[PDB]
């Protein structure tokens, strides 16, 4: 029952970082 | 010594927090939640739930700990690296200590503090284990493993002491 | 509730088709005012016209300013509401013209509702092991976390103490607000550690909030300006880089709305100020109140004007006339003010306040309606009584009777 929650802390563990690249171009950008 | 057992089994009971209460606690000349009789009878105070904080916290005495909620986090850290998932998530409360009214909630709430919220964890409290290693003796006895693996006499003197090891 | 000297407004009564009631939420009178500030609101409303200027017309002591609330509550806490007391221009360190565009400033506004992720530390995660790669726990009621951060947010650390037991906010934008003295620091039943007791943080870790948030542009001005604006490279940039937020999808834009009361004790410079900068494309719309009548321009010494305002001002402004009443429904504004009070009163005592009231002023009978209920509960009667109202029209006097006297 563990491989289900392996693949969501790793979902968690990639859309982290999209939402530190989208804080990234917030403040780049303008 | 027979009394208090009774007195322990009956009105001492386990608290959710223990400053909360003893705020509460103070200026009790009229509210009816401390106070309560049982046979001498001779009224007793707050420390139904200052008992089984010593289990919680021994800092009164200042043998070892200073609760049970933190060495169980600050132990298991073993193969089960990959193992720790399976080390946590079935905690088993049994024995004598745990009949105590209000101990899975706290006990759960103590744990929960200090292992991941992602981990499926579940703290299961029943209703029988006041002899549980009796119902897991009466199991296994009935579901025929005791016959396969047989150590007795006929081997105790032809082995000298080299028998209850390497089977159990 | 502490209720103010007017709290009859919470509307202004208009429908569907566009007729006006006789009595609703307290404003009986003016139907053909009331449609005339229907066709404003209706216009603030639409969100597409800015640059115009309402004057409400009439004698002093009708009670537009009552009106001007009853727009602001229909409008409600979507559009700003500013008033501006004419002696709040003449400043003595800032000019006038700076100080009236700024209210100008006041009234545009916008809204960009975002978000905001909360970290809120752990108790001690003090691991600078690389400095470029920090490590930082949390232990909430909730549970334990841990997250890696750029060495920054750890330079906001070493300034501050951090030390067992702390709190540490950290924002998106690398904003570090850090306490002292958490969880558990009673080690051995000692002294005052002097450091700010707080029970459990109860929260999870990763919430997701949502606020809307409604941004004046005159706070923008101040926040941007510091670490008189230049009009050819400050308000440009603001004006761009709104263009910008709207043009991307964030920041959503509202109209301005302001009032201005006694608008003719004002000088003539902010007059052709004024006049001049209502003539902007980006001009919000105020709404002008005009106290008293025909008298002099201050600055002029002879120009003879109406309503104190000269004739470059007087045009390009909507006019809406507030004449005065009929004496038969002042015991009816009386009776407003009653429901206002939670006392009831009686029948003639109605009838003896109303005939004070239509004798000199009605504000006179508003104003007297507070002390007979005061000594009415001192006397213990719960009701007035026409003896409580007849004694105090001859105990307190007004103006004509001190001018008589």
């Amino acid at each position: 029952r563990l491989e289900r929650i392996f693949q969501l802390s790793e979902a968690h563990g990639a859309l982290a970082p999209v939402y530190g690249t989208e804080v990234l171009d917030f403040c780049t950008l303008p | 010594t027979h009394v208090i057992n009774q007195v322990k089994e009956d009105v001492c009971y386990v608290s959710q927090d223990f400053y909360r209460d003893m705020d509460i606690a103070k200026l009790k000349g009229e509210e009816n939640t401390v106070m309560i009789d049982y046979v001498l009878i001779l009224r007793l105070a707050n420390e139904r739930f200052a008992v089984p904080e010593i289990l919680f916290n021994p800092s009164d005495i200042g043998i070892q700990e200073m609760g049970i909620p933190e060495a169980i986090v600050y132990s298991i850290q073993n193969l089960p690296e990959e193992m720790q998932p399976h080390f946590f998530k079935n905690i088993v409360l049994t024995g004598g200590n745990s009949l105590f009214p209000g101990f899975r909630d706290r006990v759960y709430s103590e744990v929960r503090c200090l292992t991941p919220t992602d981990y499926d964890v579940s703290v299961v409290l029943p209703e029988n284990p006041i002899t549980y290693a009796w119902e897991g003796g009466k199991l296994i006895s009935e579901n025929d493993d005791f016959e396969d693996m047989v150590v007795t006499r006929e081997d105790y003197e032809e082995n000298g002491h080299s028998v209850c090891e390497e089977k159990f | 509730q502490r209720i103010a000297s007017h709290s009859h407004v919470k509307g202004l009564g208009l429908d569907e088709s566009g007729l006006a009631k006789q009595a609703a939420s307290g404003l009986v009178g003016q139907e053909n005012a009331r449609e005339a500030c229907g066709v404003i609101v209706e216009l603030i409303k639409s969100k597409k016209m800015a640059g115009r200027a309402v004057l409400l017309a009439g004698p002093p002591g009708t009670g537009k300013t009552a009106l001007a609330l009853a727009i602001a509550q229909e409008l409600g806490s979507k559009v700003p509401f500013c008033p501006m007391v004419g002696s709040e221009v003449y400043s003595t360190e800032i000019k006038k013209t700076e100080v009236l565009m700024e209210n100008f400033r006041r009234a545009i506004g916008l809204r960009i509702k975002e978000t905001k992720e909360v970290y809120e530390g752990e108790v001690t995660e003090l691991t600078p092991c690389e400095i470029s790669h920090v490590i930082i726990g949390l232990k909430t009621a909730k549970g334990t976390k841990q997250l890696k951060l750029d060495p920054s947010i750890f330079e906001s650390l070493q300034k501050e103490r951090v030390e067992a037991g702390d709190v540490i906010y950290i924002e998106a934008n690398s904003g570090a607000v850090k306490r002292q003295g958490r969880c558990d620091t009673y080690a051995t039943e000692f002294d005052l550690e002097a450091e700010e007791y707080v029970p459990l943080p109860k929260g999870d870790v990763h919430k997701k909030k949502e606020i809307i948030q409604d941004v004046t542009l005159h706070d923008l001005d101040v926040a941007n300006a510091r670490p008189t604006e230049i009009t050819d490279k400050l308000r440009g940039e603001i004006n761009k880089v709104v263009n910008k937020y709207i043009d991307q999808g964030i920041a959503e834009l509202v109209p301005g709305v302001l009032f201005v009361d006694e608008v003719h004790m004002l000088d003539i410079e902010c007059f052709t100020y004024l006049h001049r900068a209502l003539e902007s494309s980006i001009a919000p719309i105020v709404i002008f109140a005009s106290n008293r009548g025909n008298c002099v321009i201050r600055g002029t010494e002879d120009i003879t004007s109406p309503h104190g305002i000269p004739l470059d001002l007087l045009d390009r402004v909507m006019i809406i006339r507030t004449m005065l009443y009929t004496p038969q429904e002042m015991k009816q504004i009386i009776k407003i003010r009653a429901q206002t009070e939670g006392i009831n009163i009686s029948e003639e005592a109605l009838n003896h306040l109303g005939e004070i009231g239509t004798k000199t002023t009605l504000r006179y009978s508003v104003q007297l309606l507070t002390p007979a209920n005061l000594l009415a509960k001192i006397n213990g009667k719960d009701s007035i009584e026409k003896e409580h109202v007849e004694e105090i029209s001859e105990l307190f006097y007004d103006a004509k009777s001190s001018a008589k006297i």
